[PDB]
């Protein structure tokens, strides 16, 4: 009956540098149950090739997942993980910024 | 390595 | 100097969709070495780590064979739960295991785990002495009563101070190259201003590991707990991980706030400020 809400990160692996390869991720933690739906977005539409890692949990139960994918940023394209669990009523949106 | 079965 | 052998194990019951999914991962220190998924195609305990890679089919197949049985288990455990706390078959529940031992320098047992959850709230643990229980309510009484019938603690005590140290051992040794390297964080401040009369100052931590680290601000040498803003630690995907910890000063004072890092990897504590 008690469920908590996901933290949600996106960021990238190494520090980003414009027509340089990288890796795009998406932290989601501290969630409960373990349902989720991650998507990570290039200009609002659904990047297909994302891979995550094992589900895994913290010292107080809560879950957590990375999503991620590799990618070249530039200057004009924007970057977003789309979230959706049982605790939102709609998918909440995290925008990719670089100074985080 | 695992445990090597304890219902609740 | 100081290392830990976890395992996870999660079985997440969901009516009309088929048996309840069983995940377990194991975890030496930040890194985890193998998996197991009762949804593959194929389950099996596999490697995810290339220090576990060499052992051999005796291994894998020891490990699957424990991984099925424990799905068995806990899928049983689920049916007992819902009796326990006379919920009904129609929602979805989850039991969440996390057991595994710490060891110091020389190897030796510094303290063993087992401790289960029902629906995100603990039920059972096993205490520090590794021969009594604690339970969280009524209905994990009942399992206390039937594992002090049985003797469950005397089991996991054999398990926590014999296998689980020895192939913790065995493991670090193996891995000696990457679960004994300790990487420092690669630290920067960024300054981003808000207004005319304020800025943020960003302290940043990359590519360090294990994960563990306090990253603070102070502001003339006094803590600024309440004011600053700390994300969680994060995987950067490579192994390593990443932090920051930022704070809204105003505009000049920027040369009173200093940025303070510990971490395993650094010989001793670093100090930072914004350098313009």
């Amino acid at each position: 009956m008690i469920q908590r809400t996901p933290k949600i990160q996106v960021y990238s692996r190494h520090p980003a540098e414009n027509g340089k390869s990288n890796f795009l991720n998406c932290y989601v933690s501290g969630f409960h149950p373990s349902d989720i739906e991650v998507d990570l977005l290039k200009n609002g539409e659904r990047i297909e090739k994302v891979e995550h890692s094992d589900l895994s949990f913290s010292k107080d139960w809560s879950f957590y997942l990375l999503y991620y994918t590799e990618f070249t940023p530039t200057e004009k394209d924007e970057y977003a993980c789309r979230v959706n669990h049982v605790t939102l009523s709609q998918p909440k949106i995290v925008k990719w910024d670089r100074d985080m | 390595r695992v445990k090597e079965q304890h219902l609740w | 100097g100081s290392h830990s052998m976890r395992y996870f194990y999660t079985a997440m019951s969901r009516p009309g969709r088929g048996e309840p999914r069983f995940i377990a991962v194991g975890y030496v220190d930040d890194t985890q070495f193998v998996r197991f998924d009762s949804d593959a195609a194929s389950p099996r305990m596999a490697p995810r780590a290339p220090w576990i890679e060499q052992e051999g089919p005796e291994y894998w197949d020891g490990e699957t064979r424990n991984m099925k049985a424990s799905a068995q288990t806990y899928r049983e455990n689920l049916r007992i739960a819902l009796r326990y706390y006379n919920q009904s078959e129609a929602g979805s529940h989850i039991i969440q295991v996390m057991y595994g031992c710490d060891v110091g320098p020389d190897g030796r047992l510094l303290r063993g785990h087992d401790q289960s959850a029902y629906d995100g709230k603990d039920y059972i643990a096993l205490n520090e002495d590794l021969s009594s229980w604690t339970a969280a309510d009524t209905a994990a009484q009942i399992t206390q009563r039937k594992w002090e019938a049985a003797r469950v603690a005397e089991q996991l005590r054999a398990y926590l101070e014999g296998l689980c140290v020895e192939w913790l051992r065995r493991y670090l040794e193996n891995g000696k190259e990457t679960l004994q390297r300790a990487d420092p964080p690669k630290t920067h401040v960024t300054h981003h201003p808000i207004s005319d009369h304020e800025a943020t100052l960003r302290c940043w931590a990359l590519g360090f590991y294990p994960a563990e680290i306090t990253l603070t601000w102070q502001r003339d040498g006094e803590d600024q707990t309440q004011d600053t803003e700390l994300v969680e630690t994060r995987p950067a995907g490579d192994r390593t991980f990443q932090k920051w910890a930022a704070v809204v000063v105003p505009s000049g004072e920027e040369q009173r706030y200093t940025c303070h890092v510990q971490h395993e990897g650094l010989p001793k504590p670093l100090t930072l400020r914004w350098e313009p």
